[PDB]
């Protein structure tokens, strides 16, 4: 079930990724991995930025993209080669075509070898192109939103969860949270309006997903009750999933 | 655009 100190593993920053796309996502003593990307419809494009903290050049630095198979099915990546000598002090480019061939849960791995002093470096650090990121938001009115939040059907499309804040409940923070997720906040569709709502279509190549969200905070119990209902029951469960670890 | 080095 994925156990062990969250440190010195190949997700520690992983998370940080979901809502937002640039950042650092990685950096040992001798590499900085940086990030930006963006993404439309069901295609995405990211730049990953490999930053040499030393004072002494990198050889043959061989960045590679690893997918379980189940994920090559569902997802496609595609990439231009990286120049292999990284000078002390500079940074160098790779370039991630992204196209999402149905919805996926799992990510891609990417691994980074190369030589430095003599040695053999390799380090393995998980990259975070998630579903969310190929969101399309969808902005109605509130009439709109409950004729469609009415019309799930069969149960297993819709997935709650009810969890502990891991951060201080703020609003503006979750409404930032919500829109960088990628669906659309719908402002006062809720008749309670402590809670929050979104709503958004993914978008596959085989496949459109309607997703609407409604998140409820509980301040006394400094938790929150999650509901997704979308298209897709793995869809649902994802989304769901991705989104709660975000508060 | 946005840093790639900071977030």
């Amino acid at each position: 079930g994925s156990p062990g100190i969250r440190l010195g593993s190949s997700e520690d920053n992983f998370a940080r990724f979901v809502c937002k796309n640039n950042g650092v996502l990685f950096e040992n003593q001798l590499l900085q991995i940086g990030l930006k990307s963006e993404f439309r419809q069901n295609l995405g494009r990211m730049f990953i930025f490999y930053g040499n903290k030393t004072s002494t050049q990198f050889l043959n630095f061989t960045p590679t993209l690893i997918c379980a198979d189940d994920l090559q099915t569902n997802l496609n990546l595609q990439t231009k080669p990286v120049d292999p000598t990284v000078d002390g002090g500079a940074q160098v480019q790779q370039v991630v075509n992204i196209e999402c061939i149905s919805d996926f849960t799992e990510a891609p791995v990417l691994n980074i070898q190369f030589r430095y002093g003599g040695t053999f470096q390799n380090v393995s650090v998980k990259l975070p192109i998630t579903l969310n990121k190929f969101f399309q938001p969808t902005e109605m009115a509130s009439q709109d939103f409950f004729q469609r939040w009415k019309q799930l059907s069969n149960p297993q499309q819709e997935v709650q969860n009810i969890f502990k804040a891991k951060h201080p409940m703020d609003t503006e923070i979750t409404k930032a949270k919500i829109i960088g997720f990628g669906s659309a906040l719908l402002e006062e569709v809720d008749p309670n309006p402590a809670n929050f709502v979104g709503a958004g279509i993914i978008h596959t190549k085989t496949t459109q997903i309607g997703c609407l969200l409604r998140l409820e905070p509980n301040l006394q119990a400094q938790m929150y009750r999650l509901t997704l209902r979308t298209s897709k029951d793995t869809v649902s469960q994802r989304l769901c999933e991705l989104l709660s670890e975000q508060f | 655009f946005s840093d790639p080095w900071g977030g």
